[PDB]
């Protein structure tokens, strides 16, 4: 009861956001009194031929809007003539269904035609469409006659258009531009032609009938036919559904709500693009909802229900019951809906009283990728925790082509004219071909979303071949849409291929076929034809034989980048050139690893990443069984190449980046013999450590040993990290646990004053998420990214062009995975993310609209369909509310990232300052909204890896002693080490260092950030880097006499001190000045 | 900027300054000390210094004596610089629990010497106003490109191992 009513004050306020008053609709009605005046003084004329048709409109303003094919003398037998219409009401305003948009629409005025002007023979040879497409421009021819004696057209226009962006019926449209004045409402005219109610015979204009006699089916030329007859008779049934159903209006405009979100309308999708099933048909599918819809004409809709349950049942029987491939939907208008199990390779809403297809409208390509958003939509309808409203309707999903989809290429479509197309495209275009795909339009746009069915199958999740370019209107005064635009004569500037790929095949290389025989099968001959040479005999790994065909792998472009290419070049269009130029470089931005095949590397080949842990549990392998004092208990990594978070690909012996050793935490048998002193506790768990190194130097002598001290804890000097080298160049930082770590860390805060409870505690947090939460989230960071391995793609390069901008110093690397792991544990509205461009433009835009003060971040570490309940995550909540009444704006609590196992908001992103958080979000609200202002092209995509340093009162170029990319495992290697293995530390980044001692003693009176992976990060020499530092806000004012400031000041007074810049620049100097190149003072 | 010499609560200001930088443009680095006051047995004869300069140790705290040595025509010696924790690796201790930041305490070794040059103290406190170019630059320690790396080098075994055996003893 709480998922409806919750809805529903969800839902009766969002349709008054979109509340359309009365007086629009007063002066908008009122102008059409001035229509249908002007319009019932708009006389018949004579009845003349095809002849006089042409002679009488060539010197005059109108012309006839004809469509392809146009009408010929040698063929034109009938005659045609204008006639006074009876003009009538369809469509939202008449079954009240309208609201306020801001980009306008369209009101459909419908003019149904004289049934005494058209024949019996008029539903063949396109009589009646020759009728209507004289009469229309006739009725224009007359209205403007009409409109200019009433001196209205100086603010009115008159031009052509189309229904339902379909070219079989051409019709006027009449607006308003900038007491008959409707353009404060911005509400449209169309003036639609429609024919009688069954003037043809209905049974012989069917889908399977033809109406092109010179037959095959024509689906869609007897779509355009029968469904012109169709605008009465199915408005008189929204009429009275409307008074059946208490909210059959409400849930259709949360219908039209939904349905806009995606970019479905009343659009035709067969032209190459995505719609044919929009208000129009959800309207009249809730009318076959709300009268019966089960296989056996059962119930599947209420009558007397609200808008909360008419509008999830309805998207629900689009996403549960399939109209495409699987069955199809029944209908009658003059009895209930019965669903027929049987499909047509299309979607095919059946109408049985009218006989034509009400979902004829959407081709193949655009009815399957509603549905993916179907059951995505009605799943945010059975959650029982979030917020589902803002998810379905008010964020838009149809923005960018990089965001909904995983990639859009522009292929150019330089087809030139039609008759050149011989030469042009490999298909043979005639008249039979264009019988029910009469439109250029149409012909081709799924002729290569076929094309490319065979190209990539099951390696997306869809089909869409845009148009882009493509209008739908045109000039009265002239024919139709014609442009010279892209040196072609198509109604296009060139087509774009959008797929959204899923990952588990994307980028799989062998092109998997049909098994092979002794004669060439009919299944067999498809694929041999379509590949040719490149089709060859390759067998199965357990001795399956069946032709295959291997394609090339990039570490910069997937398998299918090619076969889009390939499939277009083949059967599309010869001179067609398709390239994905942004996908391309952002996968340049990435670190390339020293390997084999690194440019044979694809970005779903993570097999150098696991290849690292087989040596590290070879190296575990010797620590487990082997017999000291205390036995071991738990033998396990905590570190980044592990867990698919490391910035560098894990490869051999590499000694200069700085996630080369995998933090290890390891545990020994439960003991009360451990000392409860916190100096004691590292050196009773070091010396356990030495006899398990005395053990490993002793019959281990393939892999090295070396100590290290890990001060990454504050206030703990006595703690030792094991550092041992493998044989084959993976090294681990092997550090203890038990029961008394956190011990010692608790017993620190309870008896510790209120003065400094608070260091000791944000060391304990240094101590929770290195020791006791370190593994927790390493469990389920390796397990949920088996569901989407693309986060592992874009994570690793996120932070890389995240350190590029100098954050990394502040943050960790797992509160910056987890900020890329939202959009795939919670990827509304988008798609599912695939790919490294999918997955950085998911974080661009998220993270610009991350208002850290209002929302905080609860991310389900949960699979596909683990998660917290709705007790658990309201609880989650309360750490939000109540951390806020001492830290409302998020000066001292800004980033709250919590999940199922770290509830309280701040495990990795406690102690930060906030004003680096305030350019971490400027630099995600700069960097996306230049993608949506200038375009996205490479200019723009490496620029986001630019950062300016500007707004700093201290930058610091400085240049290392050796360049370190190529010893970090970075291929522009390591192949070994030294014979002492304390100078493998002489090629490591000497800035790291350089700037953890900036941040240390200057703390509080400069801000210090700077780039820990400078190997990446440093241009060609893999040694550059630069540091933005800013001064705090409170020693920026003169502070008074005391001991306790800290602040490197100088005297400004006899009673006041204000920090100098000029030793506050040396400071740094003096301490790098071997590294001292260039500093920036402002 | 010159005419302060003495502070409100009686703290002698050190003007001294800084070493010429190659990426830099007579730049100042400012000090503060005063006698401290407290009952200490080993902190006799010890003064409580404010902002001492960059990468200061005790043979800053000798050198900077053996100047003002050479200036008043006095004879002293410093015994050590106690709690100097520039970097606060020991400000908070944590083995007790579970059981002045920016500032520097130079000892000296007896009253004898540590009035005197107290006394030179605020004699050089003067030379803000009356020769400040007679003011002692701070030659202050660089690190090199080897000791860069000596923190992320190996620690020598010979005295980890023996002292964690002399931790369980």
């Amino acid at each position: 009861l709480f998922k409806s009513n919750i809805f529903k004050l969800q839902i009766d306020e969002l349709l008054e956001q979109v509340k359309l008053k009365q007086k629009h609709v007063l002066k908008v009605e009122k102008f059409l009194h001035k229509l249908y005046d002007i319009l019932q003084e708009i006389p018949d004329w004579e009845e003349k031929s095809l002849a006089e048709v042409d002679s009488f409109f060539k010197n005059k303003i109108v012309s006839v809007p004809f469509v392809d094919p146009k009408p010929i003398p040698q063929n034109t037998n009938y005659k045609f003539n204008y006639k006074k219409p009876d003009i009538s009401l369809i469509g939202s305003f008449a079954l009240k269904a309208g609201i306020y948009q801001p980009n306008g629409s369209s009101i459909d005025t419908l003019l149904t035609m004289p049934k005494e002007l058209f024949e019996k023979k008029d539903f063949l040879n396109f009589r009646c469409l020759h009728k209507r497409s004289v009469y229309l421009a006739y009725l224009t021819h007359h209205l403007l006659i009409l409109l200019k004696k009433d001196k209205l057209d100086s603010f009115l226009q008159l031009e052509y258009s189309y229904f339902d962006n379909d070219p079989l019926l051409p019709i006027l449209r009449i607006s308003c531009s900038k007491d008959y004045n409707f353009y404060k409402t911005r509400f449209s005219i169309n003036l639609l032609i429609g024919f009688p109610y069954k003037v043809f015979e209905p049974k012989k204009l069917l889908p399977n009938r033809n109406c092109i006699r010179i037959l095959p089916a024509t689906p869609l030329y007897n779509f355009s036919v029968l469904s012109s007859s169709t605008h009465e008779n199915y408005l008189k049934y929204l009429y009275k559904t409307k008074k059946q159903t208490e909210s059959f209006v409400e849930a259709t405009v949360l219908g039209r709500l939904w349905l806009q979100q995606r970019g479905f309308s009343s659009n035709m999708s067969h032209s190459g693009s995505l719609g044919g099933f929009g208000t129009f048909e959800f309207t009249i599918l809730m009318a076959a909802l709300l009268n019966g819809g089960g296989i056996n004409s059962n119930k599947i809709l209420l009558h007397g229900f609200s808008s909360y349950q008419l509008f999830k049942g309805v998207i629900k029987y689009l996403a549960t019951m399939d109209l495409c491939h699987d069955g199809h939907l029944q209908f009658h208008s003059n009895p209930a809906s019965k669903y027929i199990d049987e499909g047509f390779q299309t979607p095919t809403l059946f109408d049985k009283s009218t006989k034509v297809n009400i979902l004829t409208k959407m081709t193949v390509s655009s009815y399957q990728i509603l549905k993916e958003y179907a059951g995505e939509t009605l799943r945010m309808l059975n959650n029982v925790v979030q917020d589902q409203f803002s998810n379905i309707f008010l964020t838009n999903i149809s923005r960018f082509d990089n965001l909904k989809y995983d990639l859009c290429y522009d292929v150019q479509l330089p087809l030139g004219k039609y008759n050149n197309l011989e030469t042009s495209l490999a298909a043979t275009f005639g008249s039979m071909e264009r019988v029910k795909f009469i439109t250029l339009e149409n012909f081709l746009a799924h002729k290569i979303t076929n094309v490319a069915r065979y190209a990539l199958g099951d390696r997306i999740k869809y089909i869409q071949i845009e148009m882009v370019g493509q209008k739908s209107d045109f000039p009265i005064t002239k024919r139709k849409v014609y442009s010279n635009t892209g040196g072609n004569h198509f109604n296009f500037d060139f087509v774009r291929v959008k797929l959204i790929v899923n990952p588990s095949e994307c980028d799989k290389l062998v092109t998997k076929g049909p098994a092979h025989s002794e004669t060439m099968s009919t299944e067999a001959a498809v694929f041999k034809n379509f590949w040719g040479i490149k089709s060859s005999l390759r067998r199965f790994k357990d001795g399956s034989i069946t032709h295959c065909c291997v394609w090339s792998t990039s570490s910069s472009e997937p398998i299918i980048s090619s076969i889009v290419n390939f499939a277009l070049q083949k059967h599309v269009s010869k001179k067609a050139q398709i390239s994905n130029e942004t996908i391309k470089k952002f996968h340049n931005f990435l670190p390339l690893p020293n390997l084999p095949s690194s440019a044979k590397t694809s970005v779903l080949n993570l097999s150098s990443f696991f290849n690292l842990k087989k040596s590290f549990d070879d190296l575990y392998k010797i620590i487990f069984q082997m017999k000291l004092p205390l036995s071991v208990k738990s033998i396990l990594p905590v570190g980044s190449a592990f867990r698919y978070t490391s910035l560098c690909q894990p490869v051999p012996f590499a000694y200069s980046d700085p996630d080369f050793f995998q933090d290890v935490i390891l545990e020994f048998e439960t003991s009360p013999k451990w000392p409860d002193e916190i100096t004691s506790l590292e050196k009773a768990k070091t010396a356990f450590l030495l006899k398990i190194q005395e053990e490993l130097s002793a019959n281990s002598s393939t892999y090295r040993s070396f100590f290290s001290r890990d001060e990454s804890i504050p206030y703990n000097l006595e703690i030792v990290t094991l550092n041992i080298l493998t044989p084959e160049g993976y090294g681990f930082k092997f550090r203890v646990l038990t029961e008394r770590d956190e011990i010692l860390y608790l017993r620190a805060i309870a008896n510790a004053r209120n003065e400094l409870k608070p260091e000791l505690e944000a060391t304990f947090l240094k101590f929770t998420a290195k020791y006791l939460a370190s593994v927790r989230h390493t469990r389920t960071l390796e397990n949920i990214s088996h569901s989407y391995q693309f986060y592992s793609p874009v994570v690793r390069l996120f932070k890389r062009w995240l350190d590029t901008h100098l954050l990394l110093g502040h943050i960790t690397d797992e509160l910056a995975e987890l900020i890329a792991i939202k959009p795939f544990v919670d990827p509304a509205p988008y798609f599912i993310p695939g790919s490294l461009e999918n997955g950085f433009l998911k974080v661009l835009k998220f993270i610009s609209q991350w208002n850290w003060k209002d929302d905080p971040l609860i991310l389900d570490l949960v699979k596909p369909e683990e998660r917290l309940t709705l007790a658990q995550y309201k609880g989650i909540q309360m750490n939000f509310t109540n951390l806020r009444n001492s830290d409302p704006n998020g000066t001292h609590l800004q980033f709250f990232v919590a999940s199922k196992n770290d509830p309280s908001g701040i495990l990795y992103s406690s102690g930060i300052p906030l004003p680096i958080a305030t350019r971490l979000t400027a630099l995600a609200k700069v960097a996306v909204n230049l993608l949506q202002t200038h375009g996205l092209n490479q200019q723009t995509i490496n620029l986001l890896f630019t950062p300016g340093l500007k707004d700093y009162d201290f930058v610091v170029d400085l240049r290392t002693p050796i360049g370190l990319k190529s010893s970090c495992g970075i291929l522009s290697a390591p192949s070994n080490f030294p014979e002492n293995l304390n100078d493998l530390s002489e090629k490591m980044d000497p800035t790291y260092q350089l700037v953890k001692y900036l941040n240390l003693k200057y703390k509080n009176s400069l801000i210090l950030s700077s780039r820990k992976y400078i190997g990446v990060n440093g241009g060609e020499k893999g040694d550059k880097n630069v540091i933005t530092g800013l001064i705090k806000p409170l020693f920026k004012g003169a502070h008074k006499f005391r001991v306790n400031l800290d602040c490197n000041v100088k005297p400004v007074d006899d009673e006041n001190v204000i920090l100098n810049k000029e030793a506050i620049f040396h400071e740094i100097a003096a301490f790098g000045n071997d590294m001292v190149i260039n500093f920036e003072t402002d | 900027i010159e005419d302060i010499s003495a502070m409100k609560n009686g703290f002698i200001v050190v003007p001294f300054k800084l070493p010429d930088h190659k990426a830099l443009p007579a730049s100042l680095h400012f000090m503060f000390a005063k006698r401290h006051q407290s009952s200490n047995s080993n902190e006799s004869d010890c003064l409580f210094l404010v902002n001492l300069p960059l990468l200061s140790n005790i043979e800053h705290m000798k050198k900077f004596v053996g100047q003002l040595c050479g200036k008043y025509d006095t004879v002293s010696h410093v015994e050590e610089l106690l709690y100097n924790d520039e970097f606060g690796l020991h400000e908070v201790d944590l083995s007790a629990l579970t059981s002045p930041r920016n500032t520097a305490l130079l000892k000296f070794v007896d009253a004898a010497s540590i009035n005197n040059c107290w006394n030179a103290l605020k004699k050089y406190s003067n030379l803000h106003a009356k020769h400040p170019n007679e003011l002692f630059e701070w030659t202050y320690t660089t690190p090199s490109f080897t000791t860069f790396v000596n923190f992320y080098k190996p620690l020598d075994i010979d005295y980890l191992k023996e002292d964690i055996h002399t931790h369980m003893a």
